[PDB]
């Protein structure tokens, strides 16, 4: 089969700025009797299928925008954006239909590089439903911030709990390039009342202090 | 106009196999031809097979010849992918795919149309509904004039969890964040939204959660407090 | 003074409905009494004959064609139909002069564990024109890359089995089916009714 | 005595992610002379002896990965792993030589996060050789499940049977990262053919109802 | 390079003592600190005192103070310690620990290098070789095509036996339990091993068990029943 | 007029090999003949000088130093030797002149249930310098944590007893030496031999 290779697994590009994708076949998919290379790119948006943008190595697909180039021949090609938009952040792979079976590149994922965001930080007291069934989960938010990495640290009455969080990370915003992170403090109904202070705390690059937003059971 | 709509998630038991349909609504469906890409969760591509229906005959990939079974229903446009002696491994989204171009002409296989996906979960373990809470706003989820709600979609197996607003009226400023594993074996996975802190006690705000492998559908009003 | 209709429903065996046979019948006059006290037949249709005139009408020559197709295809062996049978094996003219007979044959035609002798056609680049006779086994090259007679990847077998067994539907059964042609051309009329 | 509590007792993680061990020391351990904290982490996995990772809390010793990180300062210590690998499963301890007595912390368990699988569950019926010798083990078998978290009754003739019962687990498996456990029913000869149904019940989280798996004295 | 060798495991009466022996093999020996940290079996690492050979004077922690003596032989570079009055809790595994510092450096207290360890087991049991039974698969054993099998190991003292199976020739799918130390003060273990159903009538299936301190090395075969 | 040889050999009580005692000789004429020529002197070996000619040379000044270490310890009293005493209780120069003396005392310095009254230094933070006496009891601190002149953990004393008893091996019995050192200074000669 025709192995797909493709270069480099990531890249980041800041807004407007130039972004190049390589594709490397192991076989030529340049067919000697039609002079056509059976090369296409596809772009797969976080949760979404795949989306037809390059087929002939060159040829756009209708509605595809003009940013998006194909080039290259034979074994090694190339997929150009002029000026990456936030719209654009995804995956991109790459096919050859010379022979079977089909195969697919590696991928690449494109991010872009943007200013530094601080977060939003919010929490969540248990529900009265959960607390019914004997078990509090504490919601720590952040909320539209950049770059992706950061630290929440969860305190109660002043104590490092560390066992019993579990965080989540959206992928890249389509609009602002912005992440957000929900880190779950979970405790049975025993333990949570046991407590009083129950505080989020958060450190990112955007904050000169660490912020720390807490309550009081009961309250 | 032409869309591609495909069977439900479903979780088998390993050693077993699983049926997935895809149904072509509104176009020619017997001289396209149907492939089935699989994805693995966090990997790439993978060309399973396809089929052209008027000629009945599917053609594979080596890799999973005689494993799957690819074939089509021209009287209803719907093409069907088998797999059996299903494995670990075999857990990954199912998508079916459409050629650009009909038989009649020269069918390359470049895929112009797709199906959203199937995701195919193979473990011993059962189906558990999830438990929804609401993620109720209050002065501690005021750090600016604008109040975040949500709503804790938590303990459920297999992925995946759909998640709305008011049924599909609120999508601006809504993030629904990618489930994680928890300590035990289950998944859990949070919705929040943010909205302006006038409008808490006076608006609505709707969870609607469909869990598709266990029915189980909720709807959740987060209130404050 | 008798036309030979033994020799062609009586047959041991017919052919596929892609290479559909041919007999000739003429210098006799066809009793369709003799027809429909013959055998019991699921389908019997006559076009473009009024029924008052069809025992007393004369016919240049008479064509009868035999073949084997799928229970609920029968339907399209008549003027003004489509199908897999009717574009790509065998097509009836829209001004069809004559009567379709067909009966369910699955005591002769299906074997246990399926009879695959008999075949129609999957696809054609063109439908066929009426009493058009196509029997190519040229492996249909669906995309760029050569076939070389080999079968595979978008090189697909242009003929397909029937899977006759005993214990499939009615719908899915084997029917013998003939089809009697009636030529009114400007020459003396070798079979008659009176 | 200067006492170190860790925290948790058992932290499971996925693979490449990122696992922190806490560390409390009753009495400040940062001399004020060195400024430096004299606490030390250590990895035993199982039937080893214990391995020098960090010591002044901070310093990495000569031959332990990059991952591996340690930070904090007086009474509150942190472990962290930044990319959890299998060869990585282990108990972490922390330890002062601040002052005599040297103490340890009770030590953390770090395993591998994986899906919920259920138990496939087996039953074996005592053997005639050991019949012969006057005692009856009965076997239930819990294999290839997660998490360790599990409920083994002993059902005999539809009755609950206590005391008489001892399970072990294996240690999370190297390939699927799940566990295995055995409850054995132990009862005299006599004991044994006063009953006829043995049966195993299992409540696990990856069953959705309880799993009863019986057998019949005298069939096999 | 540079190892720690400790004694053999020892089997004492409750009351009695044992003495465990440590030589470094490599290296200086009165320089460094040699301390001696105890763990009970499931349980956590104790200190219970080391010693800085050149000096003589052993440090021990308050808690065995009176119990444990711990000596050195700065000519045959070996550190010792000796527990007097042994109970029933005193059953662990006994390592042998050394700083990371010479004694003209600054010699703190953490150990970089290790002994694998002495197992001192105090019961009142007497060793007694292990009865090796059969557990036959069957029918029940048959989730789904697999078949679980396996033999149990029951009625040993001390720790440990090693298990295997056909000579180690089989070593997929095998799962060897930890011993369980019965009321009757005697150890008893499993070792289960899942194979294709398809085999059972075949392949045949033996448990090699071994327990050294009594010299006892029993083969198993584990019988199908197809039942 | 003769030396006080008498009161060094003679000596009643030895000093511990850590506090070791050095007697000036000098303004009078020595025989060292008579010493080399003695049977009393299990260990007599010079460096430097040989020793018949010792009774015709001039020295501006004598130093004995004398001690009791081991028996096996003897052979560490020499230039260019290390060990315990060699490195932390009495070093010699490499380039010593002078002669080393030393004599079994078992009976005594050997007391029954062991004479406890002479030490030697355990463990030093550097080696001793040639001719360098160190009667510090400071305690050892091993460690970063301070001791605060108290004995316990990572704080050892730094002075051990020997265990000088009447029936061990003649390697461990007190054995009494005497270093001679000969000094070459630039003035005039206070003590020489019968020449
Ligand atoms: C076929 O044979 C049967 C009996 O052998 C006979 O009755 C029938 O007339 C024959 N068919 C024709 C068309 O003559
Ligand atoms: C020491 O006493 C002995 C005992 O007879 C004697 O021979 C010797 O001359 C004395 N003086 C010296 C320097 O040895």
């Amino acid at each position: 089969d025709i192995v797909m290779t493709q270069s480099p697994d990531s890249l980041a590009v800041s807004l407007g700025e130039r972004a190049t994708i390589n594709c490397k076949s192991s076989q030529s998919v340049l067919y000697s009797s039609n002079n056509k290379n059976y090369l296409a790119w596809y772009q797969q948006k976080p949760g979404q299928p795949p989306k037809l943008l390059i087929y002939w190595a060159s040829t756009r697909e209708s509605g595809v925008p003009d940013r998006f180039s194909g080039s290259g021949s034979g074994t090694d090609f190339t997929l150009t954006i002029s000026s990456l938009q936030a719209e654009d952040v995804a995956v991109y792979y790459c096919q050859q239909y010379y022979s079977a079976p089909l195969t697919f590149g590696g991928g690449t994922k494109v991010e872009i590089k943007r200013t530094v965001a601080a977060p939003s930080v919010f929490i969540f007291p248990p529900s009265d439903e959960q607390l019914k069934s004997g078990t509090a989960s504490v919601v720590c938010l952040l909320n539209n911030f950049y770059p992706r990495e950061a630290k929440v640290q969860w305190k109660v009455d002043n104590a490092l709990q560390s066992g019993n969080s579990q965080e989540s990370v959206t992928e890249q915003d389509s609009k602002d390039s912005t992440y957000s992170l929900s880190s779950t403090l979970t405790l049975s109904k025993a333990d949570y009342e046991k407590h009083k202070v129950y505080a989020c705390e958060v450190t990112h690059q955007g904050l000169s202090s660490p912020v720390t937003k807490s309550f009081n059971r009961g309250e | 106009q032409v869309q591609l709509v495909q069977s439900g998630a479903e979780v088998k038991k390993p050693g077993s196999s699983v049926k997935v349909s895809c149904k072509a609504s509104g176009g020619t469906f017997n001289r396209y031809a149907f492939s089935w890409v699989r994805q693995a969760p966090g990997q790439g591509l993978e060309w399973m097979g396809g089929i052209i229906p008027i000629f009945g005959t599917a053609n594979y990939a080596q890799k999973f010849q005689g494993r799957v079974t690819i074939t089509a229903d021209e009287s209803t446009s719907t093409a069907y992918m088998e797999l059996s002696s299903l494995r670990s491994e075999d857990t990954a989204v199912y998508y079916c795919a459409r050629s650009t171009r009909e038989l009649p002409e020269v069918v390359d296989w470049y895929f112009d149309l797709w199906g959203r996906g199937t995701l195919v979960t193979v473990s011993s373990a059962s189906t558990k509904g999830p438990s929804v809470f609401p993620l109720a706003p209050s002065s501690k989820s005021t750090s600016g004039g604008t109040a975040a709600l949500g709503c804790l979609v938590k303990d459920y197996f297999p992925e995946p969890v759909t998640v709305s607003w008011n049924s599909g009226a609120l999508t601006s400023g809504v993030h629904t964040f990618p489930a994680v594993l928890q300590s035990s074996g289950l998944y859990s996975l949070s919705s929040v939204v943010t909205v302006p802190s006038s409008s808490l006690g006076t608006q609505t705000y709707i969870c609607n959660v469909n869990h598709k492998p266990s029915n189980t559908k909720v709807d959740k009003k987060v209130e404050p407090k | 003074n008798l036309c030979p209709f033994g020799e062609v429903f009586n047959a041991t065996r017919f052919a596929s409905v892609y290479a559909w046979n041919r007999k000739r019948i003429s210098n006799c006059v066809a009793d369709y009494s003799v027809l429909y006290n013959s055998a019991s037949f699921s389908t019997f249709k006559c076009y473009g004959v009024s029924p008052t005139k069809l025992n007393d009408l004369c016919f240049t020559n008479v064509y009868a064609d035999s073949f084997v197709i799928r229970g609920d295809e029968v339907r399209q062996i008549a003027p003004g139909q489509t199908g897999k049978i009717a574009d790509y094996n065998y097509k009836l003219p829209d001004d069809f002069t004559g009567c379709v007979i067909a009966w369910n044959s699955n005591n002769l035609d299906s074997k246990v564990g399926g009879n695959y002798n008999y075949l129609y056609r999957l696809f054609r680049k063109s439908n066929l024109k009426p009493f058009e006779r196509d029997i190519s086994t040229e492996i249909y090259q669906a995309g760029s890359t050569p076939c070389n007679g080999v079968e595979g990847f978008n090189c697909y077998f242009p003929l397909q089995s029937y899977g006759f067994q005993p214990t499939n539907g009615v719908g899915y059964q084997p029917y013998r089916v003939v089809v009697l042609s009636f030529e009114l051309l400007h020459a003396p009329a070798t079979v008659c009714g009176p």
